[PDB]
């Protein structure tokens, strides 16, 4: 965890903790979702978020919960560092079959089935290994941009 | 340029303006001996290369060691997270920030 | 002999991916090179077949066969003379300065004799050849013999 | 030491001295590192920083310790002054081989081996001597920007 | 003599790159020039060989040989007469004004006698020759004798 990433989680903690007392309760979760447009947010969704913690969601409990789910989270500059080492001549997005062979043949984390799941929402270019960069974006901030 | 390769007697031939000149069956014999002599010379020079070739692969494999992991773990996160309320929230919200 | 070098056995535990203390016959060529031995691939091939050992079918190994094969390859290290390596490349290009044109060394290392992949050829020229397209083989063979 | 550089070290001394009494003790070092995100900062790192001084870290002991480690520290404007004299026509980053030859052939501090270490984290452009300016940045403030 | 000039020993510590207080025989020519002596390179060469000293093989030095070689070169400073330097270049170009055409002095300084590199020739004309292509050697030899 770099310090600017921890400051981003402190700003997200303050936007969900609308009572500003330092502990995100279930009313803060529901009023942050209602301010984003969720008028139908069920109480069972709020209870499942609180069921991931053993205590009240203060800043260090929110940081430890996000730490334990993001144990391989990598910032965009280090993902582009590794992709610039995979394309060491610069500019070009690397081939689809080169990333499939190098993921498998180096590591068990790069096994195929997982490579079909990589191509599956990370579209073609991304999946193929040709573009580059959009995948670093969606690994640090999810969903389609 | 072609004759560059082969474990052949680079003697036995000779070039000129319209064509190459080549021995048989003596000069033919010569070359042959020669041929064997390069496998030696060659075969040995190949090896080191081969050897050496992979020796650089290890230096790369090794370097790579972690950059992968980084990549490895890093992805996994996301696959887990991207479905998490809190994380989607942070997501829609991440922009309003400065 | 031990000089009993027990670090050859510790390096066999770094190349065996299953942890059972056996190394397949296809890895023995590259691990002899990683222990400080450069047998040519035809030599590694011959010896194998010589001993009615087929590298075409599944193979396992034991340390008790890999140790004497490394000791049979260790006598052939007297073939590694650097005079002949630099004189080979000095006969490969004109003028009194040690420079191969880029693509001459890359195509010769991939297609002449024991085929080296073009991926390995690019990894062996990376840094020693600059953008002039001229590989100085005085420093190139020096750095190749540094590993 | 120019006076604005000494005021920058006075501001860094006040941010690490969170008790505001004028002497940075080991608790100030640990609480400044914990406020930057270092939750695992060992006591042996704090003891190695205090082992570089002969007494308590007040402002003049911190200035003399930084003076004795930065005996060739040069501000960015004087490094760009010297690089504008090396490129006297302006704009262009100077060649890789020109900086290697002029470092060696003028001085013993410009010997090669050291030139391979210059290229080694100061990347290509920087190392090569083509770009310019990013090296002045990282000599006044380290690490990748 | 000391006048014991101990700054010659302090300048030997600025030219020895290893710090062991020895200066190789190939540096002795340029360091005699940096101490205020202009022996020609053939003279530096002769003296060396004269003393069965080979500048072809590795060399070291000691201050105890470099001091008397600088004192043997110091008698030859009576050859540095500026009348003959300005009259040499005055016979090298027509008309009553001291101007050499640019390329005449550059090609003569690189190829006639003791070969000066064209890099050093450009560094000695830089500033004294303007864009008219005419080197005024009255001020040019004045500035060359200012160092």
């Amino acid at each position: 965890f770099d310090e600017t990433e921890i400051e981003d989680f402190k700003e997200a903690f303050t936007v969900i903790d609308q009572n500003a007392d330092g502990i995100i309760d279930k009313d803060d979760l529901r009023e942050t979702f209602a301010a984003m447009g969720r008028l139908n947010v069920k109480n069972e969704e709020l209870d499942a978020m609180i069921k991931e913690a053993s205590g009240p969601i203060n800043f260090t409990v929110f940081l430890t919960m996000f730490g334990e789910k993001l144990k391989g989270a990598d910032p965009e500059d280090v993902i582009m560092g590794a992709f610039k080492v995979l394309d060491p001549d610069g500019k070009g997005s690397i081939k689809k079959s080169f990333l499939e062979e190098l993921l498998t043949t180096g590591g068990g984390r790069f096994t195929p089935e997982e490579i079909k799941n990589m191509w599956a929402a990370f579209p073609p270019d991304v999946a193929g290994n040709v573009d580059y960069k959009n995948i670093c974006y969606v690994i640090t901030h999810g969903e389609d941009a | 340029k072609l004759l560059g390769g082969g474990d052949v007697d680079h003697t036995q031939y000779a070039f000129g303006h319209t064509k190459v000149f080549f021995k048989a069956g003596l000069l033919g014999l010569l070359e042959e001996m020669r041929d064997d002599k390069l496998a030696e010379i060659i075969t040995a020079t190949q090896a080191r290369c081969r050897g050496f070739l992979m020796r650089v692969e290890y230096r790369a494999m090794v370097e790579r060691r972690e950059s992968i992991f980084c990549i490895q773990y890093n992805v996994r996160s996301f696959m887990n997270v991207k479905h998490w309320p809190w994380m989607k929230l942070f997501f829609k919200i991440k922009p309003l920030l400065k | 002999s031990k000089a009993a070098a027990d670090d050859f056995k510790e390096a066999f535990l770094l190349f065996d991916r299953t942890g059972d203390a056996k190394i397949t016959a296809s890895q023995v060529g590259d691990i002899a090179r990683a222990l400080g031995q450069n047998p040519t691939n035809a030599e590694i091939n011959k010896i194998l077949g010589n001993p009615s050992k087929e590298e075409m079918n599944a193979a396992a190994i034991t340390f008790e066969e890999f140790l004497p094969m490394l000791q049979a390859a260790a006598n052939n290290k007297d073939q590694g003379t650097f005079e002949d390596f630099v004189e080979g490349l000095r006969v490969f290009d004109k003028e009194g300065n040690g420079t191969v044109m880029g693509a001459e060394l890359r195509h010769v290392l991939a297609t002449l004799g024991e085929k080296m992949t073009e991926e390995e050829v690019e990894e062996l020229m990376k840094g020693q050849e600059d953008s002039n397209g001229c590989i100085n083989y005085e420093a190139f063979v020096k750095h190749i013999m540094s590993v």
